[PDB]
DNA sequence: ATCGATGTATATATCTGACACGTGCCTGGAGACTAGGGAGTAATCCCCTTGGCGGTTAAAACGCGGGGGACAGCGCGTACGTGCGTTTAAGCGGTGCTAGAGCTGTCTACGACCAATTGAGCGGCCTCGGCACCGGGATTCTGAT
DNA sequence: ATCAGAATCCCGGTGCCGAGGCCGCTCAATTGGTCGTAGACAGCTCTAGCACCGCTTAAACGCACGTACGCGCTGTCCCCCGCGTTTTAACCGCCAAGGGGATTACTCCCTAGTCTCCAGGCACGTGTCAGATATATACATCGAT
């Protein structure tokens, strides 16, 4: 059998995912908890399908922005597995409550 | 229809996608629910200011315009859907 | 002498209506002054973008009430709004 | 005055002037002047008395800088809205981390 | 030259950038030079995205500009990538990196 | 209805700038939407200027210090240079 | 100069910030960081004071500055 | 006596987070932004007023930048902060590239 | 070390549907005129910025031990990555409905604007009380035993 | 636990100057009235958001395996801290000069508003070629033997 050693995959999903531009979060999952999300604000309330794309497309950036600081922050932390500490420490450096 | 619980439907591998694209080459297990909050409260904040848009229009359905003047007004303006 | 205004009268009434037994300084003078511009050009400015937004040409009090739900903490613009609408209700009674 | 008719203690009509010579509409609704100023002197009603706590907690009987720092620090929601402002002479409030203290 | 943007040699136009200025509630008063300033910055900003566009779709041997190129010329323009770094672009996507530590030894 | 939009001027420019380019019609969405933003940016910093000088006009000169304070250092001296290459262009003729 | 910022300046600007110990290059990256903010805030009150056509940097122009980089400032009445 | 390495450093932030005072002397910081000032435009004139306000804004950033600093060198396991702390603060908050 | 498997890139046909162009229409732009206010400009006052000098003095600077901290090396295990069969349900696609965005007609009340009036609040001046400051005592710590 | 030793909190006296109140008046806020049009409301409509159902198959998932790094420990070595002493130039007080901030009065000319005209610009239709897809192969390279 063929194993590819721990990290090469991973390294190939990054490169894969970093060249492709198309939305990460699937659409109706994240459609569903979109009008979740809204259900507690105004009930009986209908979006646009452009207004859940830009939802996700608003959401998705702001996640790998959020990653990519994460990222930062275990590397700083002479690790390579983020954490939730890397998260909230980003999330509070950012200037995010 | 009622719905519930739907913040489990952005599932593990999506966030592991959204982290590889981000760059980040190790996942642990614990990130995979702190992201999901962190993501709700990325959307409470956005669909908040959105619904008050479309509250004051006197509409019901919220436009990508609503979101595109939420987003612009939390500092994280989107480009591609009109402005 | 230029007559430069600001909001120092109406801080220190509100000031002895919240504390009567209780003084300010001109340095936080200076700062209420500037808090209460900045709050006013925030919400002046987003009333203006909803006018705009809706393609009406009247910054009206329910441009306010919005503009004071989006920039205000979720307790803080409830307590703002009703404020808002109390003192709304209390002037138009009034003639 | 109008202020006496909604019982406020801001000017409506110095609102009613900024609102009009600030250029944010082409005309100015009568209730917006009063609306605003309402939550003009709710939001300094709330910073002056935190401000007023603060300064009786400190032994003081006049606001300064460092008070009105410390109200709109300590209330979460107006260190939300004032997040991103720095208040001259207004200093920090003291917090040391758990690890740097002595074991 | 009718145009307003012909007599200031300029695709933008003059015209629109007037009536915005004017029924958007920026001043009372709009000169008449302004519009023709605001349209020839805007001018130049926009040719200075699509030049590096352009570029960056042809190193991807594309005739058309998509969002991905439009991505690449504001995130590889470090002043561009100033004026542009609070904007989210939708399909756009992200530069591709990775840190020198994640890379194997 | 009548749904004002850049799509034509960008275009031009695409053209000027590329002869044989083409652009997608979500890019031109993108395109369209960056020049109201940079129009906005501008405009609301060349009218805080003018209230900040007490002024009821807002003239080239704001503009062109507005183009300066938003844009950075060497995008900002060619927009400027490219601005009042274009007024003086203007009122030759 | 920039070497005007002291080290026991950046140790007590340390301190408040809640720093219990400081590296002996961070007194250097320091004086870059603050060196960097001033030129843009300087930059931006600059351009201010040109255009009003003053030769007077007024603390109005600062506040504008400090605005303008989302970094408000209250207590100059801004 | 003596007081152990690390004490004198408490004493000082508590002293140092209960006060006002500017921890930038005033000539030194209004000489500095002279300085700076010449090279954007020669012969200018700084109120008293605006060099105070700049002094302050410029101690407020770096009271922020200090205490993000701070909560990236304990993040990293450490107490003392380096220049990474600082470059990896500023890449997160959005300064730095 | 040579060799095998798996992933990527590619060469080319194929088919499409999104894009560039043609055409018509009409709304928003262009041009000419008027009149009105806002802005440029010269005088003037005079505030406030710049500039120099001395004194005492807090604070910056420099040197030393060392003691705590950072950094490197190393061992353990576990949990995160990778793979694989399985099940989940997302995705695509045809059809149907109707709530509600969007446009349009009216007429109405609500806002701008102008004249007169007046008192709200701004500026300046004067007073004394709160906070700045300083010395002795308690204590609350911090360190060594 | 328990000892002394500094730093700091606490408290009373002092003192000083800026905050709080009063006088003048000025200029903008109030009030009354007329005109115009923004929009609030009722109507019509017709685009699209919702809902559904079915076939397909990509993606999620749970488990087996294993091994690479997170974490804890230990050792070293060094480099900031604390403190004392010498240096220095920030700081405060005081006076001088003058540069330009700001205000006023005057005048010009730049732009808003209005009306008439007509062409750029948008909406729609349509042909077609740049690009996405399924399939077959050469090529790179990472790992087991």
């Amino acid at each position: 059998p063929h194993r590819y050693r721990p990290g090469t995959v991973a390294l190939r999903e990054i490169r894969r995912y970093q060249k492709s531009t198309e939305l990460l979060i699937r659409k109706l999952p994240f459609q569903r908890l979109v009008r979740e999300i809204a259900q507690d604000f105004k009930t009986d309330l209908r979006f646009q399908s452009s207004a859940v794309m830009a939802l996700q497309e608003a959401s998705e950036a702001y996640l790998v922005a959020l990653f990519e600081d994460t990222n930062l922050c275990a590397i700083h932390a002479k690790r390579v597995t983020i954490m939730p500490k890397d998260i909230q420490l980003a999330r509070r450096i950012r200037g995010e409550r | 229809k009622v719905l519930r619980d739907n913040i489990q439907g952005i599932t593990k591998p999506a966030i592991r996608r959204l982290a590889r694209r981000g760059g980040v080459k190790r996942i642990s297990g614990l990130i995979y629910e702190e992201t999901r909050g962190v993501l709700k409260v990325f959307l409470e904040n956005v669909i908040r200011d959105a619904v008050t848009y479309t509250e004051h229009a006197k509409r019901k359905t919220v436009t990508a315009m609503d979101v595109v003047y939420a987003l612009k007004r939390q500092g994280r303006t989107l480009y591609g859907f009109g402005g | 002498k230029t007559r430069k205004e600001s909001y120092a009268i109406y801080v220190y009434k509100v000031l002895k209506q919240v504390h009567p037994d209780t003084g300010i300084s001109s340095k936080a003078m200076s700062i209420m002054n500037s808090f209460v511009n900045d709050v006013f050009e925030r919400i002046a400015g987003e009333a203006s973008r909803l006018a705009h937004y809706n393609k009406r040409s009247t910054i009206t009090s329910r441009e306010i009430q919005t503009a004071v739900r989006l920039l205000l903490p979720g307790e803080l613009a409830k307590h703002a709004v009703s404020e808002g609408t109390k003192a709304v209700t209390k002037y138009t009674s009034a003639k | 005055t109008r202020s006496s008719r909604a019982g406020l203690q801001f000017p409506v009509g110095r609102v009613h002037r900024l609102l009009r010579k600030g250029n944010y509409a082409e005309r100015v609704g009568a209730g917006a002047p009063v609306y605003l100023a309402a939550v003009l002197e709710y939001l300094t009603a709330e910073i002056l008395e935190l401000a007023g706590n603060a300064a009786r907690d400190n032994k003081k009987t006049r606001i300064i800088p460092r008070h009105l720092q410390l109200a709109v620090r300590n209330d979460e929601e107006l260190n939300k809205l004032l997040g991103r402002v720095t208040i001259a002479q207004g200093g920090v409030l003291p917090n040391i981390q758990s690890v740097l203290l002595p074991k």
